[PDB]
């Protein structure tokens, strides 16, 4: 999981 | 927003759309080339080809269950591109890119039509 | 093998896939959360849930236009995970999370049961 | 694209  | 994001989520989702194809699941139309046949989800086709985004957004093709290619339309390099859509991955080889890149161009498939224009200029 | 891969295909398929969804076109059930309904694409839910998955293969629910989730579910939950699931984006909130997590272990998405469970063990 |  990322920050788009 | 403030969203967070699952980098593999439609790569994921994509292999899924393939193991159902691969399982004959849910596939709704029969893509006729030739003498051969190939079954597929309408909604993957649409969001690769231009050309399927066309016929199936139209209020009668959309029910149809068969489609029939362009009798000129080779099917080894729409078995390449069908396998495409399904997976990123092109088998493009010295043998089959200009049957490939004619299908591509009749699909609506902008990206296999620049690599293979890129892939010829080069031999 | 020898092919090539195009590296936003698979993200450029689920834009399309969502698009469809957002004009409600060849969206084939509705998913029905208390009072709310939820139009989507049965091959998108089987490649983003474990409950869907198991749902359409079966021989008889496969043919359902309209499935019923249990009445503990919350469609807010419900709303945020259907837009992860064409987007790859979760929307995430200290309001919501409890929510999303509960809904996301129901449909058997593994890898939003997990970053919740990290979201709530940081707090 | 890319080589896989
Ligand atoms: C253009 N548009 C709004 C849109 N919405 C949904 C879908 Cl499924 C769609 N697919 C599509 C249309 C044109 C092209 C492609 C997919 C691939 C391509 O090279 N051209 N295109
Ligand atoms: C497991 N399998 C062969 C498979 N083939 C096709 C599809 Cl569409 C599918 N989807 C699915 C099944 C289980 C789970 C998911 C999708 C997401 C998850 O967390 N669990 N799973
Ligand atoms: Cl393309
Ligand atoms: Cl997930």
């Amino acid at each position: 999981w990322v920050i788009p | 927003d403030s969203c967070i994001q699952f980098t593999r989520h439609a790569s994921d989702v994509l292999l899924n759309l393939n193991r159902l194809r691969s399982r004959d699941i849910l596939t709704d139309v029969v893509i006729v080339v030739s003498r051969e046949q190939f079954r597929a989800h309408k909604t993957v086709l649409m969001a690769c080809s231009g050309l399927f985004y066309s016929i199936f957004t139209d209020q009668l093709k959309c029910n149809l269950s068969v489609i029939n290619l362009d009798p000129e339309i080779n099917p080894e390099g729409f078995c390449i591109l069908l396998d495409f859509m399904y997976t990123s991955r092109l088998n493009l080889r010295e043998g089959n890119i200009m049957a490939v890149m004619a299908t591509a161009m009749y699909l609506q498939m902008e990206h296999v039509v620049d690599t293979c224009r890129k892939f010829i200029k080069a031999s």
